[PDB]
């Protein structure tokens, strides 16, 4: 790792500076270096890791979608080659994240909160791989995302209240998986609705701060349901 | 395109 | 050059695809490869080169400003180190662009339109170097930007009408140089006003398309003057 | 910050 010579605390600090500078590729590299120090991550550190790579892969996905649409309208080799270039870099980022989860974030995560967070991430990055996959690896990728998401759901329902923001975001993303990847829009709609209603009924238990956290994600569930019905 | 977090 | 094995036409095509995908680092790399083929650039190709690197260095400048402000409020080594990292990458991009202009875009540019375009770029990238420079290299950088801008101005006034969009944009940027780099706000204001008024008086000569081109840049001159008075 | 092109 090019970050192996930097102190863990300095890597975290620089990840926070990169975030403020909207330098998400740097941020992700700093957080990768932090993970590779081998210690567990705190909640804030998990959020830093997730924000960094979500932004990196998000830009790659947006670019891939633009190029894929151009490629589709066109059907020279240039559009395909350049789509393939972006696709390969995107898969590389996903493989990097999944590698971090497998070596060794998931196995070392004892607390429910951390294990759910990382299994959700594993579902997310297999989902991003599935978006660009074509073939027999596609089915295996899709089922792998589902298994990670469902294991995270089972833990979150045992160990977290229905308003917990990681539980809510897991459900939000798994719902999107059902709708856009698994061709299961009724499953997606049922999951977002049940998640929303269960959280609504639990809001009475929350402080003002927790209420803010939970209703932010509940709004995204409602935003998707409005789009889907 | 739908929201994810 | 990593792009040496790709056809010139394919590099241009991929630069246009990268632009649509908002992949400006790729775009700049494709256009660098195109320049390095050794042939002159057309107007569209010059615009592609300029847009690509303007976006790359623009992001670097925005990040540098964020980090420099944090550094300033703080006055550990981390903020300085990371500001220095971004600064070094920014200087590297500027050195790359200036290298392309010197090997050999400027010397091969016979037409006034092309020579003005490249001398304006040379002023711009020395200006970006000046923004981050501290010391005796700072003065030399500033005077170098001024000389490039002024040579471009002299050519543009001899060879282009006052509404020509490259002439207008040169004047816009040289005005910004005077205001923010040379500590010469009256020079900046005088240049933007005279440029604006001369162009206003020439709008009667333009087709509907040319009128659109010129008034777009005239609006930016007015935007800056409003900000400065 | 002022406009440039
Ligand atoms: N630097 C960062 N980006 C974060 C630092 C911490 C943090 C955690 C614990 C302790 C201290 C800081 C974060 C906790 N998540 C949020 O606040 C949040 C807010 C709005 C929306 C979402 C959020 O998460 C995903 C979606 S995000
Ligand atoms: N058990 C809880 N309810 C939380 C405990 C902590 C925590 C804080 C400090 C230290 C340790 C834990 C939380 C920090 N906030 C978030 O993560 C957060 C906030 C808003 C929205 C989202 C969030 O995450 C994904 C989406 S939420
Ligand atoms: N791909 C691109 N980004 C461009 C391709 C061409 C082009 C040139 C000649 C022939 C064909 C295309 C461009 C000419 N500039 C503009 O239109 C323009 C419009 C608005 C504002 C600005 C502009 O320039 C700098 C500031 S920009
Ligand atoms: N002599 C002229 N007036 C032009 C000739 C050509 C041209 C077109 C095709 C082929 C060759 C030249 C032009 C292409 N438009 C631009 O460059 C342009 C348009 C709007 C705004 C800006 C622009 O550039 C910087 C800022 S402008
Ligand atoms: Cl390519
Ligand atoms: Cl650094
Ligand atoms: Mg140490
Ligand atoms: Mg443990
Ligand atoms: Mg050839
Ligand atoms: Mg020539």
């Amino acid at each position: 790792g090019a970050m192996g010579s930097m102190e863990r605390a300095s890597l975290i600090q620089k990840a926070k500076l990169a975030e403020q500078a909207e330098r998400y590729e740097d941020m992700a590299a700093f957080m990768k270096g932090a993970v590779e120090k081998g210690e567990e991550l705190s909640c804030e550190e998990r959020n830093l890791l997730s924000v960094a790579y979500k932004n990196v892969v998000g830009g790659q996905r947006a670019a891939w979608r633009v190029l894929s649409s151009i490629e589709q309208k066109s059907n020279g080799p240039e559009v395909r080659e350049y789509r393939e270039k972006v696709e390969t870099e995107l898969q590389g980022v996903c493989d990097t994240v999944l590698g971090l989860l497998d070596s060794h974030l998931i196995k070392e995560a004892g607390d429910a909160e951390s294990r759910v967070f990382y299994l959700k991430m594993k579902g997310d990055y297999y989902r991003y791989l599935a978006e660009v996959a074509t073939g027999d690896d596609k089915k295996r990728i899709i089922d792998s995302a589902r298994s990670a998401y469902q294991e995270a759901m089972d833990i979150s329902k045992k160990e977290m209240p229905p308003t917990n923001p990681i539980r809510l975001g897991l459900a939000l993303n798994f719902s999107v998986f059902h709708y856009e990847i698994a061709n299961s829009p009724e499953e997606a709609i049922s999951l977002a609705k049940t998640t929303f209603d269960e959280a609504m009924a639990d809001l009475h238990t929350l402080s003002e701060d927790s209420y803010k956290d939970s209703t932010l994600i509940m709004q995204l569930l409602r935003d998707n349901l409005t789009l889907w019905t | 395109f739908p929201a994810t977090v």
